[PDB]
């Protein structure tokens, strides 16, 4: 559960500025119409109470080369029966009639559904996979409050870290897309919060950072 | 065309200069207002750095998946202290 | 097609790359450019093994695969001073303070 090179020297830099953060937040004008942004805080949108309705919402952003981090803050009260996260193309539907993992239903999204601890791509016809893989007996692995998304766009693969520990390549074959992040929600008046972290371009790293990485092991 | 680089012990590395440049220290002193002698970077380390150096350069110039760049354990504090001195 | 290496004697080391399919004695010619020494001043070794002029890198044991950027392979270099070639001498680089 060692993190990665790339992933463990970009979280070690410095984070990405409150304009970078703005940049990448939420999509006000790309959400189910049962999601609202917060005017007081944009990087955290507000699910309203609507029964039977799983709702989702783009960031602004669209990713298509280079490794991305970004946060997410979901408190674990406001998760209830499916709360999904993950990236998904343009064409991904923000909206479901009934409760469900939404995202990760379709061949157009890509998720880790946190109470189930299952990744789900294109599940109508694929079922998913646990993750991370450790776990035995059906046993839950609870994601807490804030956890780390790593889309890398060079190499077309997504992962998480949570309390510092990488979890592992969870999806793979995301090379050439131009990938969302995105999470599908059931609870009523839930708010997720979205801080990119940063971005690495698939170049040479200083070889400064290359030996601060080794030293951290 | 190419720089000789002297280790603390006296070891002599022969570099393209381009390659050298990719350190902004070396750039720095290469360009003024040849050679670059170091009080304090040994052979073991020095070395290594020409590595890096080759490295660098071959793939920031290509498209190509960039392997990994070995450092030994032993070495990783020396390195980058060479490293911060050499700004690299 | 590239190799990289280290061609080193005594407390002398040039990096350098070359293509696998290059010979012996094209090297040869690329360290008389570098140290001022013509071809026949020159013994080259990979190892304790005395390099043919007319063998390419490739055929000494030089591939892409075992001369990377990152960990170039080393050529040994002897030099002649009248007609009698010194011993192959490279001197170790130091060593880390365990």
């Amino acid at each position: 559960f060692v993190k990665p090179a790339r992933i463990d020297i970009l979280l070690d830099m410095p984070p990405a500025s409150r304009d970078l953060q703005l940049k990448h937040s939420w999509n006000s004008e790309d959400r189910s119409l049962n999601i609202f942004v917060k005017e007081d805080d944009k990087l955290t949108f507000h699910r309203h109470p609507v029964a039977q309705s799983t709702d989702c919402i783009r960031g602004k952003v669209g990713l298509t080369k280079g490794l991305h981090i970004w946060e997410i803050y979901w408190p674990t009260r406001q998760r209830g029966t499916h709360a999904v996260v993950g990236v998904c193309t343009a064409d991904a539907p923000l909206h479901s009639v009934g409760y469900q993992s939404l995202v990760g239903s379709t061949e157009q999204s890509w998720g880790w559904d946190l109470g189930r601890n299952k990744l789900y791509h294109d599940s109508k016809n694929c079922a998913g996979v646990t993750y991370p893989a450790i776990l035995k007996n059906d046993e839950a692995f609870l994601v807490p409050d804030k956890f780390l998304v790593a889309l890398d766009m060079d190499e077309g693969t997504l992962s998480f870290i949570v309390d510092q520990q990488y979890l592992g390549i969870a999806f793979r074959g995301l090379r050439g897309k131009k990938l969302y992040p995105i999470v599908s929600a059931v609870w009523g008046h839930c708010e997720i919060t979205m801080r990119y972290i940063g971005g690495l371009d698939p170049e040479p790293l200083p070889l400064m950072d290359l030996c601060r990485r080794t030293i951290r092991q | 065309m190419y720089v000789k680089l002297i280790s603390s012990d006296g070891h002599e590395f022969i570099v393209k200069r381009e390659h050298a440049l990719t350190s902004g220290t070396i750039k720095a002193m290469l360009s003024g207002p040849n050679e670059v002698n170091f009080r304090e970077i040994p052979s073991h380390v020095l070395s290594k750095v020409c590595m890096y150096f080759t490295y660098k350069v071959r793939y920031t110039n290509s498209s190509t998946e960039i392997p990994e760049f070995p450092i030994a354990p032993e070495i990783a504090l020396e390195l980058l202290m060479a490293a911060n001195f050499l700004d690299c | 097609m590239d190799v990289f290496l280290m061609i080193r004697r005594h407390k002398t080391t040039i990096f350098t790359d070359a293509k696998e399919s290059s010979t012996v004695f094209e090297l040869k010619r690329i360290v008389e450019g570098i140290l001022k020494r013509p071809p026949e001043e020159q013994r080259l070794y990979k190892d304790d093994q005395l390099l043919d002029d007319g063998k390419t890198l490739g055929e000494c044991g030089f591939t892409s695969q075992t001369a990377r950027p990152q960990a170039p392979a080393t050529v040994g270099l002897a030099f002649r001073a009248d007609d009698t070639f010194e011993a192959l001498r490279i001197e170790p680089f130091s060593s880390p303070p365990e």
